[PDB]
């Protein structure tokens, strides 16, 4: 979607492997703010939105 | 410490950085003292092929 | 209220202990008041702060 009408998708009831996001070189910017990128596999979350 | 990297990877030669060459190629300590020197070498370290 | 002086001393000491225990719940400007949450969420360069 466009930036004025940005698409929000809910993520729930799944096990997420974020290690394939850090190790992939396809992303020019992979920047996390309130959490370390490498600790994402060790934590549990709810209210995940993309 | 001398090496050759990309143009966009010069930000990763710093303390406390998250990056690719920072993690698997060259890591700087958090308490690092010293200077990082970078200069373009397209004229010497590149080939047309 | 005959024995108010001793009860006053006991209440002051207990209230000081309760305030000292309560002060652990404050984050003091950090992201969380729990040390385990910070150590499990962040890299040491920002977890140090």
């Amino acid at each position: 979607a466009s930036v004025y009408a940005w698409n929000r998708k809910r993520i729930s009831n799944c096990v997420a492997d974020y290690s394939v996001l850090y190790n992939s070189a396809s992303f020019s910017t992979f920047k996390c703010y309130g959490v370390s990128p490498t600790k994402l596999n060790d934590l549990c979350f709810t209210n995940v939105y993309a | 410490d001398s090496f050759v990297i990309r143009g966009d990877e010069v930000r990763q030669i710093a303390p406390g950085q998250t990056g690719k060459i920072a993690d698997y190629n060259y890591k700087l300590p958090d308490d690092f003292t010293g200077c990082v020197i970078a200069w373009n070498s397209n004229n010497l370290d590149s080939k047309v092929g | 209220s005959a024995l108010g002086k001793l009860q006053d001393v006991v209440n002051q000491n207990a209230q000081a202990l309760n305030t000292l225990v309560k002060q652990l719940s404050s984050n003091f400007g950090a992201i969380s008041s729990v040390l385990n949450d910070i150590l499990s969420r962040l890299d040491p360069p920002e977890a140090e702060v």
